[PDB]
């Protein structure tokens, strides 16, 4: 419950800072001031228009790489087993497969953008 | 004695001979009165009791040396003397919608007007433009309108040839009428006495009021006349607020609040030492229906045709819309029903 207390205190402190920020200063708002910033000129299109990702494949593969990182996390405890041969072979197998996937993506020009 | 021949083309660098002392120019109407005076090439003198920073927005309104800033004290006639000494026109716009610690409705709508009018006679000022309120009654439910009536008589006593203007409910970009209703969304619903079915209001555009004041100065017959500045349409309070929440694209939730409860709510918001969000007099004035005075000249007599609220309401309430309804035009919302 101590971690919950710490989280609550941090969140409350941050929200109190927000409250003081939004209620201490003298506020004078008008349409021009709150307009979006586009380096002094009016924006052409909406900022909510599609924004193409030139590294989409990199992200989709980062998904599986994060999966492999999740698979590799139990390794510090896995070294405490009596079957060190099998454990080591399986860990090196997972790492080799990760390297092979990275190599396949690299050679087939997947890490490149556009 | 201070008579100036106009020169130029009426532009920014011209001479108009309209040297004026606009009291309370640091306010909604003041900005427009100064800007109209400044663009013609008039020597505008701006007294101020606030921090020079708050007067900064008035600086670009006139050419070099055409906008003079000098401090004044409402309780010191000597400070009034040095600011109206060389002015051929004096305009009084000093007025607060809420009683302060050191200034009460009597002090701002009776004492100061009288002091300005009295001193102006001493200095020889030719024309004075006093700004009262359409619903100024000696027995009005609101102290604000009560003092606004007492001061009106005192100005005529101190300054017999003074033009008195009684605007209805000026609306504009920095207004406390259209923005007032649009800001009620934060409190959930829209509390209206009798659901706003027993109040008729005739708001006036800020530009029309300012141009009326300028035309009153230019007009040689406005001396001693009492004008009433009103809009071209009369609206029910419920219909007007619904239209306000219509062009603002906000969910309109009107619930009837009894008069005693609404007055109690107004008292709660008076506690704030800063500018109150609402006041008991503010509640009474809003609920009070606008008077009709067909025996007084209006904007039409001064050559300015009143602009309908429908045309100039999008400007005020566009900032109150969300991102979804920012780019919507001013024609999608249909005009509200007018009681004409
Ligand atoms: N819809 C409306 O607003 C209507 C208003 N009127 C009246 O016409 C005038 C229009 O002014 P408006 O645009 O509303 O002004 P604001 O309410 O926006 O600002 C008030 C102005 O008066 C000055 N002022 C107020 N009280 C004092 C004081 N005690 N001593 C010195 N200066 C003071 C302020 O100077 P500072 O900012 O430094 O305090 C400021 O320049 C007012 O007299 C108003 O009551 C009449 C009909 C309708």
């Amino acid at each position: 419950m101590n971690i919950m207390l710490t989280l609550l205190t941090n969140v409350t402190l941050a929200s109190l800072l927000v409250l003081i920020a939004f209620w201490l200063p003298q506020l004078n708002a008008y349409s021009e001031k709150t307009s979006p910033y586009e380096c002094g000129f009016d924006p052409m299109g909406s900022a909510r228009l599609p924004f193409s990702m030139k590294f989409f494949l990199v992200a989709i593969t980062f998904l599986l790489f994060d999966l492999e990182i999740a698979l590799l996390l139990p390794l510090p405890w896995a070294s405490q087993t009596n079957n060190l041969k099998t454990m080591l072979t399986m860990a090196l197998f997972l790492l080799i497969l990760l390297a092979a996937s990275l190599a396949y993506e690299w050679t087939q020009k997947g890490l490149e953008w556009a | 004695h201070h008579a100036l021949i106009p020169h130029g083309k009426g532009g920014r660098s011209s001479v108009s001979g309209i040297v004026a002392t606009v009291f309370g120019a640091t306010g909604f109407l003041g900005r427009y009165v100064v800007n109209h005076l400044g663009r013609m090439g008039s020597q505008v003198i701006v007294p101020y009791r606030c921090e020079p920073y708050d007067t900064m927005h008035l600086r670009p309104m006139g050419d070099l040396g055409q906008i003079i800033f000098m401090e004044w004290n409402g309780k010191d006639k000597d400070s009034i003397r040095k600011v109206v000494e060389h002015s051929n026109v004096v305009i009084n716009l000093v007025g607060r919608e809420w009683e302060t610690k050191n200034f009460d409705f009597e002090d701002v709508f009776v004492k100061i007007p009288h002091a300005i009018a009295q001193v102006s006679k001493e200095a020889g000022v030719e024309k004075l433009i006093h700004i009262s309120h359409l619903n100024a009654d000696i027995k009005s439910p609101s102290r604000y309108l009560r003092s606004k009536a007492v001061g009106e008589k005192e100005v005529r006593a101190a300054f017999p040839e003074a033009t008195i203007i009684k605007p209805s409910d000026i609306f504009g970009r920095e207004d406390r009428f259209l923005n007032y209703f649009a800001s009620m969304r934060w409190f959930g619903g829209v509390p209206l006495i009798s659901l706003g079915k027993e109040t008729v209001k005739q708001p006036v555009y800020i530009v029309d009021v300012s141009k009326g004041i300028i035309n009153a100065i230019k007009d040689p017959d406005a001396k001693g006349k009492t004008f009433a500045f009103v809009g071209p349409n009369r609206y029910l309070l419920f219909d007007l607020v619904q239209y306000i929440f219509a062009v603002a694209y906000r969910p309109f939730l009107p619930y009837p609040l009894p008069h005693f409860a609404y007055r109690w709510v107004g008292r709660l918001f008076e506690v704030s030492p800063f500018e109150p969000w609402t006041t008991r007099d503010k509640v009474e004035r809003v609920h009070m229906s606008d008077m009709t005075l067909p025996h007084l000249p209006g904007l039409e007599d001064l050559g300015i045709q009143a602009t309908p609220l429908e045309l100039k309401a999008i400007e005020v309430l566009r900032r109150h819309r969300t991102y979804r309804w920012l780019t919507s035009e001013m024609e999608d919302v249909k005009p509200a029903k007018t009681v004409n």
